């Protein structure tokens, strides 16, 4: 149901960007536990001590992406 | 393209890129523009920190060594540039902002001041009356000393060298600019280091000190000579006087009458009036003779530029480095220094390392050299002078080796190729290092319990009522009987072993008693039990500062826990919870336990000097002979005990840092509680880990969230090794910083 | 006695918050959405996610237990 | 011996067993995720704990979780 | 160039700016008002 | 009546005469010390001779208080809304942290000489809406 | 597990290697061959050369040899991944250890059976209370 | 003296040890399907407003002490 340029907010709890906002990227095939690849603006923490930023994309459900585009 | 010159070389191993960086402002409005990982931008407040953190590491931004050398060269002349800005910005201060001239009409009752205070909040009671209707703040930098030695008589001098200070910084900058953007030497001129060596010894270090002695020769020495005659500044000729009119200095030595042909025909012992070997000090301003401190000059000066010959260049004659370090290895050590040549002509950390360790060194041994032989007149009178340069020179000497540390690690880390260290002294020193660190660790333990175990011994004797079974000059004796032989050796030495030298190096091994006005300058200082104790508690701290950091360079590429630690660099803060915990293993995380011992260590030599020369040196003399000191001899019967270095030490001298409001003192009394607040301060980040802090962070931007009001570049805790960074660097601060206004507070109101 | 007061209330303001800080986030943050799965106490969850010293409740006590002696003192 | 699980938000990018430093993972067939593989925990007996995987792993929170248990010489990274 | 006016905008020299300003604005106030701890 | 009665005021105070007359010089006016014991005369000393504030909230103190705090609070609320306002503004300029490391110089000034109708501006985007954000749409922790 | 061959890397000696473990309790042993004599950085410290041929190298613990081949792999310009590592009990029996089926772990290879999987997300795990008073933690179920 | 001390350092500890219990419970204790939406849930439910604003009247608290303290220094 969801398309590339949807905005969506996160609903998977333990995610860093629950309540947070992206955008979709990319749907994957049927089969895949997590097709809905979204981007964020924020990246969230990831990465060695020191490192200057983190990782932005991530993989979800359907049922974790709330449309609010 | 820039400026062109023509060439400039001589059939010179000169050799440069004519513009390979052009001068543009661009870069300079993209912050982080060196490192690849920083030049898109921030994204959490952590990039910031590391902008910072990787400015000068030129290593992680270029992978080119010659690129990396022009930019250390460059960066040289600015630092340059920098030290010149200051040092005029001192004689400038001097000129303008100080009472030079009268202090030096009579420097026996006046305080030398350098530095006025605007009258603004109160805070003008700050110019504190020292003398002649002068206000200001007392300087306890030695400059008067200096400016009095060097013959300055004139504010307009001290101007005149500033400008000159100015011009020199201008023309350092211009350097460091031409030779990074205009003309960059190759690779190929940096490594020239036997030329280096022969100009550095006989350029640098023999040419200074002969231009210095021939200052001193026909400035200092005539100048200074009527000076301590009495004759007041305005009546004694300018510098340039005594090189017009020869006959003044004929006058004031009569071997001038003959001129230069006595030097040129070996015939040296006619100079014998002003080339001195008198030893001891001046009479009048408790210093050093200055003609003594000329002929030393003369004396170094040949033995530097004889030194600049030894090394091979363009013209056969000369040594390789490479073949000297080639021939010497033994049944012991493999196959010796082969690899040093092609290591310390390749990477700038072992340089560095090496230099940092004997630079500080040499800090170190120009404080202990200069409190005892006080070179400069009337500066063993000025206790807070003695007792400020001591430690200044202390702690610059102190982190400089602990520096010497950081690099040998990073040296390690980075530089270090196991294929060119196969059975050299630097491969087999990685071979044992077990042996070496466990062995430093029991010395370290055993210097401890037979130091720091005495003084705890001690007081637990005084406490119990038995003073017979203490540790003291009155009990169970530990008499430092070699430095009281070699002692007594330095005062037989003027009449046997040194037959030429009329007195002693220096009073403090033993002899007369030099006061000048009423004050001791100084005086046989005696060694006993006390000295004893501390002396050793100054191998135990410096054994450990030594086993910290050679540890943290012998172990920076395996260990046992992480035989892998290469790959995870010179700084990073573990490698996890895991292995029962790898917190601090890096070599960076050495260099931060190895500041706090360092401190450790430097607070113990500058307590001890500083309570030593109050009672047993220091103090007045009365017109019948007799000496009287500033804490009457306390040290011997108070030393031997914690309780008596925090009671009659600490807690009687820091009597003058807290009453020190309502008075010129007072900001000494606000930076003590300074100080304080910022040694506490650090706790929180020494104490603490960065995930609880994080947390906190994010409930914050959840306030911010909640106003709109968050911003793009995300907060994030300090890194685990920032933290560390930040508790040390302010532990350091906070601790020295009270160190400073106490010591600066006590030496002030003694006489 | 009125600047003491507010030393004081100061000190009491900050121990809540380090121990209150602790306790709602004993389950779980953003750096740990999983801590209730860990335990009370644990060493920390390494180097990674930034780093993530004194991570847990435990340490959230250890550290309003400076701040107790402080308040005390 | 430490505990190391493997949700099934694993996008197989092989960095859990590139990362470990004393080979506790492999990479197996799977078919959940695009790649067509999960990672594994056959060897935890080996596993030290540093956590260098989860450190490693780039999904939103890991797909990898380490949690220490009981020390042996072998999680204790003993040379002795 | 647009670099110097752009280094010229970055935080710490603006920073600092604004700092040397305000501290020109206290001291001078408290140069010809001095001594104001309450409002007469 | 007889209210504050451990407190007298500093004319009558005798400790605060014998120590005002040698009130120091703050500055370069020979006079600061005597401006500033003419001035301090008038508020409520003790019985060490040095000023006391009442700030309980009356009006005959509102100069010990009050009035620094109104000027306090206009002067912070002012930075806090125009820094806000900026925040605001760069966040449609495609690269945000940009323009917070580097200071869109002409837009920020711009701001902050708009600061002074901040406490209007305030309460209009609390009316608007566009101060406060909804709790459903603000990042949360698990609990 | 036959019998391991090769010969040791030539290396002059150091305290950093095998301790009391390697006798009573377990030792490890890495072998791998080299198309030429070349020097490598051992993990216990210091230099050593491997000879051209096959190698055996005996070592304190299994990270050890797994740094070692790291740096075999990944550190000379024509790579050596052909090592083996064992672990060795005082008995003398010989347990090959890596790679475990013959392929490099990082790399899918048919026939591992999955362990340690979940079918679930870790924000799937139950509450502790409701686990209390067991064996188990929220990850173990 | 002895006696206010005393008591005064006991209490400190014991109110320390509160919270950390409370920490503790909400690790190994509490059942958020029992207590949903009740008083408990409600306090976790807002948790980063509880600790923002501790640690807002900390930061006030700190900043104006230590202000008054150092003027009058
Ligand atoms: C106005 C003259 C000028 C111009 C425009 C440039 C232009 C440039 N230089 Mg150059 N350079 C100059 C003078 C100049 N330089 C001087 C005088 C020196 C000798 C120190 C050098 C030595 C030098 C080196 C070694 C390097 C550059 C680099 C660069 C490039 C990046 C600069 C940057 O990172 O942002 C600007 C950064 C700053 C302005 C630093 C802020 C000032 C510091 C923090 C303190 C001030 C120290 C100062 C140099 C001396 C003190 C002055 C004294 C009065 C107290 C850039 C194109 C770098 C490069 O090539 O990038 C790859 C490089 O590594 N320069
Ligand atoms: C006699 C020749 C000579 C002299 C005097 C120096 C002196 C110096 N060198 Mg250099 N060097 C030389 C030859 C010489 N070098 C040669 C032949 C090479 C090629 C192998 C190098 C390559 C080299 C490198 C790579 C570096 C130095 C550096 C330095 C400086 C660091 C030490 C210092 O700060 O001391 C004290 C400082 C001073 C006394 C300040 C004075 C500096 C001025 C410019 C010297 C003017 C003297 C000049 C001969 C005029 C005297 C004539 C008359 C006025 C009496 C120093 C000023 C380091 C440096 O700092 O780079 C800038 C650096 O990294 N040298
Ligand atoms: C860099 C430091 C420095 C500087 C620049 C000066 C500068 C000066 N000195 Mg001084 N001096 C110095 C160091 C210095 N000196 C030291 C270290 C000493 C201690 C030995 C002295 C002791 C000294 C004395 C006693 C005198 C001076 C004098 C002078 C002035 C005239 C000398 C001259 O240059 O004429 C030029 C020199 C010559 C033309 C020399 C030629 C004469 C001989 C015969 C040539 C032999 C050279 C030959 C190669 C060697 C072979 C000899 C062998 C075959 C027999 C001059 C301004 C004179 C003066 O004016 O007093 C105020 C003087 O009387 N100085
Ligand atoms: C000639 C001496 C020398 C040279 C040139 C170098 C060179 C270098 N060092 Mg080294 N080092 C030295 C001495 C030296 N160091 C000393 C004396 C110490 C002991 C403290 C160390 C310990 C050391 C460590 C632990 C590290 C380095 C690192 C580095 C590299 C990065 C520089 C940097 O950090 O950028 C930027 C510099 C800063 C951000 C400094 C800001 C913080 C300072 C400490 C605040 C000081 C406060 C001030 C003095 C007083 C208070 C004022 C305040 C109230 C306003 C660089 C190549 C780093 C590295 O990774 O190497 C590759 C690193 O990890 N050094
Ligand atoms: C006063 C506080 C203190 C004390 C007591 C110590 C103690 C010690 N530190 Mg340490 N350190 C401290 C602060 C302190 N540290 C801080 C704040 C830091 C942070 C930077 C460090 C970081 C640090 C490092 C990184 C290292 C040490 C090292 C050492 C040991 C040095 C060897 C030695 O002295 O042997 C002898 C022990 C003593 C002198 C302690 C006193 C013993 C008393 C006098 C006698 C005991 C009486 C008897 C046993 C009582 C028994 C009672 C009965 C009921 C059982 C030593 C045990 C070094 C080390 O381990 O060297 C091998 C080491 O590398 N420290
Ligand atoms: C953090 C708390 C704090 C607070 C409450 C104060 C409060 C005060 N301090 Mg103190 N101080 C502090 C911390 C603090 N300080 C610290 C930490 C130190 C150590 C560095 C000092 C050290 C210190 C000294 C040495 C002195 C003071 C002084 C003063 C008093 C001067 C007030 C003044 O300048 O008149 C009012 C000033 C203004 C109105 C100018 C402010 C600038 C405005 C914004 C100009 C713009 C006008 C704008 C248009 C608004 C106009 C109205 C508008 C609505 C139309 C004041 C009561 C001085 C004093 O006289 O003590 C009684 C004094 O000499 N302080
Ligand atoms: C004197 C020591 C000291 C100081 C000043 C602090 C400071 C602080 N702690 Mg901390 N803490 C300490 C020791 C200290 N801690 C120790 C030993 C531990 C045990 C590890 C902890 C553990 C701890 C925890 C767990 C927490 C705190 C919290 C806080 C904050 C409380 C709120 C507050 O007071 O607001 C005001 C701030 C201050 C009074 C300190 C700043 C003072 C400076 C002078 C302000 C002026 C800015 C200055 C000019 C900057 C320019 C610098 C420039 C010169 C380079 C505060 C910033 C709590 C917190 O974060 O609250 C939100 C918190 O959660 N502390
Ligand atoms: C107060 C001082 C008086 C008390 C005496 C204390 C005796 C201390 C032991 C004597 C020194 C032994 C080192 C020289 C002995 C020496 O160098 O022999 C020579 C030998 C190497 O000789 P080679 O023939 O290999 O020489 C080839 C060279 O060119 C290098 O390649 O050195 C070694 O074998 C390395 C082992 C050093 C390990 C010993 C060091 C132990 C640390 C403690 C030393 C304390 C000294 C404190 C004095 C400041
Ligand atoms: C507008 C603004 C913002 C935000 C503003 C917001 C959202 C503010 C929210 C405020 C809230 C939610 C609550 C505030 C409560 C305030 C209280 C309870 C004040 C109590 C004060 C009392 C009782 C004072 C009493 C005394 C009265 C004077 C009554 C006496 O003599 C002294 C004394 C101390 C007794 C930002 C942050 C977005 C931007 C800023 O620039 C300003
Ligand atoms: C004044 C007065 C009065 C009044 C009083 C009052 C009204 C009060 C009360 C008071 C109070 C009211 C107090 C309190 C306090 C509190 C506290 C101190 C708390 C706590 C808690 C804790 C510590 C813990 C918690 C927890 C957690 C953390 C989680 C889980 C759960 C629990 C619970 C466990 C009267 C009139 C009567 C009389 C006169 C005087
Ligand atoms: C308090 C604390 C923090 C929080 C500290 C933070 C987030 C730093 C806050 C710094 C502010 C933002 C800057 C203030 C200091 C400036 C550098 C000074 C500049 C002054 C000029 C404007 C004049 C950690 O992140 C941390 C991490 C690891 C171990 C311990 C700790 C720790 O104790
Ligand atoms: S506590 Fe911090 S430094 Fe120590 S292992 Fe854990 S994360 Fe690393
Ligand atoms: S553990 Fe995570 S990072 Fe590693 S391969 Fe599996 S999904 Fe990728
Ligand atoms: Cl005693």
């Amino acid at each position: 149901a969801l398309n590339r340029g949807d905005k969506v907010r996160i609903k998977r709890t333990e995610s860093y960007w629950y309540g947070d906002v992206g955008t979709v990227a990319s749907v994957e095939k049927s089969g895949i536990l997590y097709p809905v690849i979204v981007r964020f603006d924020r990246v969230n923490y990831n990465g060695f001590s020191g490192s200057a930023s983190g990782v932005n994309t991530n993989n979800f459900a359907e049922n974790e992406l709330e449309l609010v585009q | 393209m820039t400026i062109s010159p023509p060439e400039r070389e001589a059939k010179a191993k000169v050799s440069v890129d004519n513009n390979p960086v052009p001068t543009s402002f661009e870069k300079w409005g993209k912050p982080g523009h060196f490192d690849r990982t920083l030049a898109r931008g921030p994204k959490t407040t952590t990039w910031i920190w590391n902008l910072h953190a990787n400015a000068h590491d030129f290593d992680s931004q270029t992978s080119d060594l010659e690129d990396v050398s022009r930019k250390i060269f460059s960066a040289h002349f600015g630092h340059l540039a920098v030290v010149f800005v200051w040092l005029s910005g001192m004689y400038f201060h001097g000129a303008k902002f100080s009472n030079y001239e009268g202090w030096l009409a009579d420097p026996t009752h006046i305080k030398p001041s350098a530095q006025v205070v605007w009258p603004i909040v109160g805070q003008g009671i700050l110019n504190g009356d020292v003398g002649g209707g002068f206000h200001g703040i007392q300087i306890t930098s030695g400059l008067f000393y200096l400016w009095r030695a060097s013959g300055f008589t004139d504010s307009y001098q001290l101007y005149c060298t500033a400008i000159g200070g100015l011009v020199m910084a201008a023309l350092m900058l211009f350097a460091g600019w031409f030779h990074y953007h205009v003309k960059a030497p190759k690779l190929e001129w940096f490594q020239n280091v036997e030329s280096m060596m022969n100009h550095h010894l006989a350029g640098l270090l023999g040419l200074g000190s002969l231009g210095w002695a021939g200052h001193q020769i026909h400035v200092s020495m005539p100048i200074n000579k009527l000076l301590d005659a009495g004759v007041a500044p305005k009546d004694i000729p300018l510098p340039h006087e005594f090189i017009l009119e020869p006959s003044k200095m004929a006058e004031l030595y009569p071997s001038f009458a003959q001129g230069l042909t006595p030097f040129f025909t070996l015939n040296w012992g006619v100079y014998s009036d002003f080339l001195t070997f008198k030893g001891g000090l001046n009479p009048v301003t408790g210093g050093l003779w200055l003609s003594d401190t000329a002929h030393h000059h003369l004396a170094i000066a040949v033995l530097f530029i004889i030194a600049g010959h030894m090394y091979r260049t363009n013209w056969g004659i000369g040594h390789s480095m490479k073949e000297i370090l080639e021939a010497h290895k033994g049944p012991f050590t493999g196959e010796g220094h082969k690899g040093l040549y092609e290591i310390l002509t390749t990477s700038w950390h072992a340089q560095l390392a090496i230099n940092l360790a004997l630079l500080g060194s040499l800090t170190i041994i120009v404080a202990q050299h200069m409190y005892a032989m006080p070179p400069y007149p009337y500066q063993a009178i000025d206790y807070a002078t003695q007792l400020s340069l001591f430690t200044h020179h202390m702690w610059i000497g102190g982190f400089l080796i602990v520096g010497a540390g950081a690099h040998g690690a990073i040296f390690m880390v980075r530089d270090y190729d196991p294929a060119k260290n196969v059975n050299n002294l630097l491969d087999r020193m990685l071979r044992h290092r077990d042996a070496i660190i466990s062995h430093l660790n029991w010395v370290c333990i055993f210097l401890g319990f037979h130091s720091f175990g005495l003084y705890i011994h001690n007081d637990t004797m005084r406490a119990l009522g038995r003073p017979q079974d203490m540790f003291s000059d009155t009990a169970i004796q530990l008499q430092p009987i070699f430095a009281q032989w070699v002692q007594h050796l330095h005062t037989l030495a003027p009449g046997a072993t040194a037959p030429n030298a009329l007195a002693t190096a220096s009073y403090a091994f033993g002899g007369e008693t030099i006061a000048v006005a009423g004050k001791v300058a100084m005086m046989p200082i005696t060694l006993g039990t006390a000295d004893f104790m501390v002396h050793h508690i100054h191998a135990f701290t410096i054994h450990v500062t030594a086993l910290i950091l050679l540890k943290g360079v012998l172990y920076a590429r395996s260990s046992r826990l992480v035989p892998d630690k290469a790959n995870l660099g010179f700084r990073f803060p573990c490698d996890g919870p895991g292995r029962g915990g790898t917190c601090q293993v890096s070599g960076w995380d050495h260099v931060f336990l190895g500041l706090f011992w360092m401190y450790n260590s430097l607070s113990i030599v500058i307590f001890h000097f500083s309570w030593k020369m109050q009672s047993d040196v220091w103090g007045t003399v009365s017109p019948d002979g007799s000496v009287t000191h500033v804490t009457l001899g306390n040290f011997a019967q108070s030393a031997i005990t914690i309780n008596g270095w925090l009671r009659d030490f600490l807690w009687a001298q820091a009597a003058n840092v807290i009453n020190s409001y309502g008075s010129a003192l007072s900001a000494y009394g606000i930076m003590f509680l300074a100080g304080h607040f910022v040694f506490a301060f650090s706790l929180m980040f020494l104490f603490s880990g960065r995930g609880y802090w994080q947390e906190l962070i994010e409930s914050i931007v959840w306030a911010h969230n909640k106003l709109n009001v968050a911003p793009a570049i995300q907060p994030r805790a300090l890194s685990i090794i920032q933290g560390r960074a930040v508790g040390v660097a302010h532990y350091l601060l906070g601790g020295i910083v009270t160190t400073w206004a106490f010591f600066l507070a006590r030496s002030l109101s003694i006489g | 006695d009125f600047l003491v007061h507010h030393a004081i209330a100061l000190g009491l303001h900050t121990t809540a918050l380090i121990l209150i800080k602790g306790a709602l986030d004993a389950r779980g943050s953003k750096l740990m959405p999983d801590k209730k799965d860990f335990g009370y106490s644990f060493p920390c969850d390494g180097p990674g996610r930034g780093g993530t010293c004194d991570i847990s409740a435990w340490d959230a006590f250890y550290l309003a237990m400076f701040w107790m002696l402080n308040t005390l003192g | 011996s430490h505990s190391v699980k493997i949700y099934d938000t694993c996008i197989g990018c092989t960095q859990c067993v590139r990362a470990c430093p004393l080979d506790v993972l492999e990479m197996v067939p799977w078919d959940g995720c695009k790649a067509a593989q999960i990672a594994s925990s056959p060897r935890t007996e080996d596993c030290v704990g540093c956590k260098r995987c989860e450190t490693a792993c780039p999904t939103d929170f890991l797909s990898i979780r380490v949690y220490l248990g009981a020390e042996t010489t072998r999680s204790m990274g003993l040379a002795y | 160039m647009d670099g110097l006016k752009s280094f010229l905008s970055t935080a710490p020299v603006m920073i600092m700016a604004l700092l040397t300003f305000t501290a020109g604005i206290l001291i001078e106030f408290n140069r010809f008002y001095p001594d104001l701890l309450f409002h007469p | 009546a007889d209210d504050f009665a451990n407190l007298t005021p500093c004319s009558e105070n005798p400790a605060y005469l014998a120590k005002s007359k040698n009130f120091l010089n703050t500055t370069n006016d020979p006079n600061s010390g005597k401006i500033r014991a003419e001035r301090y005369a008038s508020a409520l000393c003790g019985p060490e001779g040095y000023p006391h504030l009442i700030v309980d909230g009356r009006f005959t103190h509102a100069g010990d208080f009050l009035i620094p705090s109104i000027l306090f609070l206009y002067i912070a609320g002012w930075i806090g809304w125009v820094g806000r306002s900026y925040l605001i503004e760069i966040r449609e300029s495609k690269n945000p942290e940009m323009q917070e490391v580097v200071i869109n110089v002409p837009l920020a000034i711009k701001k902050m000489l708009g600061g002074f109708l901040w406490p209007l501006a305030a309460v209009g985007e609390y009316t608007s809406g566009k101060l406060v954000m909804k709790d459903s749409e603000i990042p949360t922790s698990p609990r | 597990m036959t019998e391991l061959s090769g010969q040791p890397p030539k290396f002059g000696g150091s305290t950093g290697g095998l301790l009391s473990k390697a006798n009573r309790e377990e030792k490890y042993a890495i072998t791998w061959t080299s198309a030429s004599e070349q020097v490598f950085e051992m993990p216990t410290g210091g230099a050593a050369i491997m000879n051209e041929g096959e190698n055996l190298l005996y070592l304190a613990r299994k990270e050890q040899c797994l740094a070692l081949g790291t740096q075999l792999r990944t550190k000379f310009k024509p790579k050596i991944q052909d090592y083996k590592i064992y672990r060795v009990y005082p008995s003398g029996e010989v347990q090959y250890l890596h790679p475990a089926d013959g392929v490099f772990p990082e790399k899918v290879n048919e026939g591992r059976e999955a362990q340690g999987t979940k079918t679930r997300r870790i924000g799937q795990n139950p509450e502790p209370v409701t686990i209390k008073f067991s064996g188990k933690a929220p990850y173990e179920v | 003296a002895a006696l206010y001390t005393h008591h005064q350092y006991i209490a400190g500890f014991l109110m320390v040890g509160a919270f950390a219990h409370g920490a503790i419970f909400f690790v190994r204790d509490y059942d958020p399907v029992a207590n949903k939406d009740n008083v408990l849930a409600r306090m976790l439910e807002h948790k980063e407003a509880l600790i923002s604003h501790l640690s807002w009247v900390s930061l006030f608290l700190g900043f104006h002490t230590l202000g008054l303290y150092v003027h009058n220094d």
